[PDB]
């Protein structure tokens, strides 16, 4: 009925698949992809048809998840806050379809909503529990978690409790050791935990006050020993090991910590008035952030120094939101009506220091040594919103006229953090005053319901995302490699048109969906884009245009002749990106991918079961120039088409205890996923200083996943 | 301790207006990723840079006192540059040194290199 | 292009005493600047690089200093294997300029 695609999977469904991190949620979704294969930082984020990064607006509860960041080989910072085992559902948004959600969801929007203690409650009882045990092969990862919900007078509450314990995702890559010759994953070991609680109060029917407590820490200890012996030059150490044996990079150990705590209120009522039905409001304050810490044998030919640094990424969120329903008729015409506020404000804090001390004579080494540096001057990022949507209703018509207008204001605060960043480089050029930017981002929706079966539909959407402060004032300076960055306060912010319709037809033998989609992106802006020694400066694509094609059906094989519960179901996505400034290619964008299914449903759900076949074509249309190969060498990688065979199934043991099953890459086969590949060296600083095996970067051979999930 | 050993070789009487070779053979690290200089001194007078050769770029660098009549090349398998002089003028005639630069391509940009570090005994041109 | 003046052109001087040997560019220059020490018959010898950093093996004696255009090389206590002449040298990359050389003598 949504005039827009929407991708929704329950706690249920989660569970089913054996999903563990966003990679495996996004497993069976054609057209969304997770890279982050074979990098330090881990798991990068969402890819929604070719947009990726920080233009894809990734929420939890509406509190938005910290963007990426890029500051050099020891300073890399993604987007992997979120652990998918507290989520109720988890809702995919393609474009900026919706007013309700912020305009800078250029690609799209990822929301996660957390567990409520109704979910856990069983029906009639008024406490639950539930308990969960799983096991995964391809990272040798163990999960238990724990959550309980009570419901006492009229008081709810709900207490989660979640750990995990495992080592890196292999990749099927068999051979070890150190350098360029290893195809096996980097050695981990990760230990993640995660807390939640929510207390509420339902003092009136419809009417909850409540309070949220989140605590989140990820801590993954890892040891590259695929960067042992660097750097390396096009796939070749940069000094022979007969001078020099072990290179200069003789060993390089590193542990990133992730952190988000989060504490909220929300309230909502129902209330009798003209102005609105229903008032919900949320007062939310989230504190994430990163911390990288790098360790390694630094040996530059004269002397032997142990080498540190570490980086922290941090950001502050204050967000309040606020959203007033109400529902009522002019003439034939049933209206529902949703406006409100959103008010933010952010602190984004970026440091990076090192040490150096002589590994023979135990003395302080200050040119491998690195004072507190910050790469933007502490923002202080305020966001208004003003957002106002109208549903209507005309017999099998439906209209959805909406609005958003955003204001944005950036206040720099210069530290001698950030003027030793200013010293490092000789640009001295900052400006102290405060950078605004507004508009109005317009949005339109219709559904036309016809023939008892059939939906047509079309979507009419903008997005707008400011610059960062990285872009607008992050500058370094390499005399020894011959580059520097140049800061760009004049970036525009990027402004998206998305056009997308479609036809959906709803049977009881089945369904299918079709849609066409046309993005327009102005001002595109690209981060660290090397100019025509060299210099690096984030500038605006003027023009950019990405359009496609998304199937999707579903067959019930029991009224064609065949036993009941069988069904098959189908999804293929198809993307063409091209940048219209000097007619390249958008490498963002995945290749022709088809997900095809053949399961079965028992009639009681006592027991069931999926195989999946993934078909995927080879990488075409590839941008030579912003594309680095992850070896380094000079042949550039594209991922050849494959195809694997994946098969779960779930058995209830007990009315409260259901066994979770599945078998991954059941033939075996060595392939690659694209997003992997493309997004490993993104500035091809990686190139020389953290170069892959083709190999390291392979998806995992087979491997099973096994979850216990009891329901007390 | 010592990365290279620099040697110059190639100086001698040459008549005014011909031709000259200098090769600078280095033993030890190849400098692939560092800058190779030319630096001569006049009898009596200071240090003047005439030429400089930057392997891994291929870029070469020139004085304007020596421009168009001075090249500079480098082998990178002998490890060795080389600076071909030709329309020499008595004004040529000088001790001319070869030099390598403390900065390379690999170094930390944190380290502050700069500068020539390592240099030959220089050879004697007299025109 | 750029050019660097270096005052003065010779120093009469005592063991013990401490000179300073000034190099002004003649435009805006960042803070590549080297300073060299040669003695007759004998190559270059680097002494301070980056305007501030001391070359591994030189004595603590030698100190550099930054102050706008110009550019300081001083030696705190004055030796007498210090008796040489010195040059300022200005450029992180090609092309390279030299100073025209300060000799320091026996007072
Ligand atoms: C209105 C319209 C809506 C409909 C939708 C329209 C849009 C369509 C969307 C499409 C998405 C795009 C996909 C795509 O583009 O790629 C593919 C097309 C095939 C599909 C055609 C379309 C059908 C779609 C409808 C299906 C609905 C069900 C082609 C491809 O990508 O080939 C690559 C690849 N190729 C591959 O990786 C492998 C196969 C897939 C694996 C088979 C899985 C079995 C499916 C059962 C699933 C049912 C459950 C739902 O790729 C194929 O092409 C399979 C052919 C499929 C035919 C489709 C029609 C079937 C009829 C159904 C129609 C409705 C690999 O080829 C690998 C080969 O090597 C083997 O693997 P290895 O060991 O050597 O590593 C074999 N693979 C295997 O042996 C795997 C298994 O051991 C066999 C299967 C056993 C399981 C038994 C079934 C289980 C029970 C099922 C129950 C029902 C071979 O390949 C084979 O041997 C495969 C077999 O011969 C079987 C195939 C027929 C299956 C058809 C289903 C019928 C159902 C009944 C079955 C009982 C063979 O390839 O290397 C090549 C690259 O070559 C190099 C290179 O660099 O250039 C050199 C190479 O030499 C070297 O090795 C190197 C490396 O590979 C690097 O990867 O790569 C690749 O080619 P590339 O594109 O050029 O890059
Ligand atoms: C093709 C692109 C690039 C190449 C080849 C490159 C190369 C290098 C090299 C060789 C080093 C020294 C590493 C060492 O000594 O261990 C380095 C350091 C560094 N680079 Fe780059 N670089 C590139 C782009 C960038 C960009 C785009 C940024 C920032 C936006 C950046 C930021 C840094 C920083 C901060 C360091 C310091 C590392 C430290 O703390 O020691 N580089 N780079």
């Amino acid at each position: 009925s949504v005039p827009s695609t929407v991708s929704v999977q329950t706690r249920e469904q989660l569970d089913r698949q054996n999903v563990n991190n966003i990679k495996e949620l996004v497993r069976y979704e054609p057209g969304v992809s997770v890279g982050g294969a074979g990098q330090r930082a881990g798991i990068t984020g969402y890819n929604i048809r070719g947009i990726d990064g920080n233009r894809i607006l990734t929420q939890i509860d509406g509190v938005e998840l910290p963007n990426d960041f890029f500051s050099g080989p020891y300073a890399q910072t993604h987007r992997n806050y979120v652990d998918p085992d507290i989520v109720k559902r988890v809702e995919i948004l393609r474009g900026p379809a919706s007013a309700l959600y912020g305009s800078n969801a250029i690609g799209g929007a990822v929301s996660y909503f957390t567990l409520d203690p109704s979910d856990i409650i069983k029906d009639g009882k008024d406490v639950g529990a539930r308990l969960k045990a799983g096991y995964e092969s391809a990272s040798h990862s163990w999960l238990t978690s724990a959550t309980v919900a009570g419901r006492a007078d009229d008081f709810d509450g709900l207490l989660h409790y979640g750990y995990r314990q495992g080592h890196e995702t292999e990749s099927n890559g068999g051979h070890g050791g150190t350098g360029l010759s290893r195809s096996e994953a980097n050695p981990e070991d990760a230990d993640s935990y995660s807390l939640l609680g929510k207390l509420g109060w339902n003092y009136a029917e419809g009417s909850r006050f409540g309070l949220v407590f989140e605590k989140y820490k990820s801590d993954v200890d890892t040891d590259q020993k695929s960067a042992y012996g660097g750097p390396y030059d096009k796939g070749k150490p940069a000094i022979p090991p007969s001078m020099l044996p072990g290179g200069m990079y003789q060993w390089r150990k590193g542990n990133d910590t992730l952190t988000r705590e989060r504490y909220g209120l929300e309230h909502h009522f129902l209330l009798d008035s003209q102005v609105a039905d229903r008032i919900q409001w949320s007062l939310n304050y989230q504190l994430a952030k990163t911390d990288q810490a790098t360790r390694e044998f630094y040996y530059p030919i004269t002397r032997k120094v142990l080498r540190t640094r570490d980086t922290t990424y941090k950001e502050r969120l204050w967000v309040f939101d606020s959203q007033l329903d109400k529902s009522f008729a002019i003439g034939e015409t049933e209206h529902l009506l949703s406006y409100g506020i959103n008010l933010k404000h952010q602190k984004v804090t970026g440091m990076r220091s090192g040490t150096g001390t002589n590994l023979d004579t135990g003395a302080d080494s200050p040119r491998d040594a690195l004072e507190r540096s910050s790469d933007f001057p502490d923002p202080t990022v305020k966001t208004y919103a003003l957002f106002a949507q109208d549903s209507i209703s005309w017999n099998d018509w439906t209209f959805t006229p909406g609005l958003r207008y955003d204001y944005t204001r950036m206040e720099p605060h210069i530290t001698d953090e950030f003027l030793r960043t200013m010293k490092q480089s000789q640009n001295t050029a900052v400006d102290e005053s405060d950078k605004k930017w507004h508009r109005v981002s317009p949005k339109f929706g219709v559904t036309y319901d016809f023939a008892q079966h059939y939906t047509w539909y079309g979507q009419y959407a903008q997005g707008f995302r400011t610059p960062t402060a990285k872009a607008l004032y992050g500058r370094f300076e390499n005399l020894q490699a011959g580059y520097h960055i140049e800061p760009n306060p004049n970036l525009k912010p990027e402004k998206s048109q998305s056009f997308e319709t479609g036809l959906r037809g709803k049977f009881d033998e089945g369904s299918f969906g079709v849609a066409v989609f046309y993005n327009k992106y102005r001002d595109f802006i690209d981060e660290d884009a090397l100019n025509t020694g060299q210099t690096f400066q984030s500038n605006n694509i003027e023009r950019a245009v990405i359009k496609g094609v998304e199937l999707k059906g579903r067959l019930e094989l029991g009224a064609f002749g065949a036993p009941q519960g069988l069904y098959t179901q189908g999804s293929v996505a198809y993307a063409y990106g091209r940048n219209k400034d000097n007619g390249e290619p958008i490498n963002s964008v995945n290749p022709l991918t088809g997900v095809f299914g053949l399961g079965y449903d028992e009639a009681d759900g006592n027991y069931g079961g999926l195989l999946s076949w993934t078909l995927v074509k080879r990488k075409d249309r590839v941008d030579d120039s912003t594309f680095h190969t992850p070896d380094g060498t000079a042949s550039q990688f594209k991922t050849p088409g494959f195809g694997v065979l994946d098969l779960s199934a779930y058995y209830r043991l007990s009315k409260d205890l259901t066994l979770n099953a599945g078998l991954y890459n059941l033939t075996d086969k060595k392939y690659w996923l694209w997003d992997d590949v493309r997004g490993y060296d993104s500035v091809g600083e990686a190139s020389a200083l953290a170069p892959a095996n083709i190999d390291r970067l392979s998806q995992p051979g087979r491997n099973f996943a096994v979850n216990l999930v009891w329901d007390i | 301790i010592s990365e290279v050993q620099l040697v110059e070789s190639g100086g001698g009487l040459v008549q005014p207006g011909g031709s000259l070779r200098l090769s600078c053979a280095a033993s030890g690290f190849n400098f692939y990723y560092y800058s190779i200089h030319w630096v001569r001194q006049a009898p009596g007078k200071g240090l003047e840079w005439v030429a400089s050769i930057s392997p891994y770029y291929g870029s070469t660098y020139y004085a304007d006192s020596v421009k168009g009549r001075f090249t500079i090349s480098a082998d990178t398998s002998k490890n060795t540059a080389y600076l071909q002089m030709n329309s020499l003028r008595a004004e040529d005639t000088a001790v001319y040194y070869c030099a390598r630069s403390m900065n390379w391509y690999y170094s930390s940009p944190y380290g502050m290199s700069q500068g020539m570090d390592y240099w030959g005994q220089g050879t004697l041109v007299t025109v | 292009d750029i050019q660097m003046t270096q005052s003065p052109s010779s120093l009469s001087a005592s063991v013990g005493d401490r000179v300073t040997i000034t190099c002004r560019a003649s435009q805006s220059v960042s803070s590549a600047v080297a300073w060299y020490q040669q003695k007759p018959g004998k190559a270059p010898k680097l002494l301070i690089y980056s305007a501030s950093s001391l070359y591994s093996g030189v004595p603590s004696r030698f100190s550099g200093s930054r102050s706008g255009t110009d550019f300081t090389l001083t030696i705190s206590s004055l030796q007498p294997e210090d008796f040489a002449t010195y040059y300022c040298q200005q450029g992180s990359s090609s092309p390279l300029t030299f100073g025209q050389g300060t000799k320091v003598e026996i007072k």
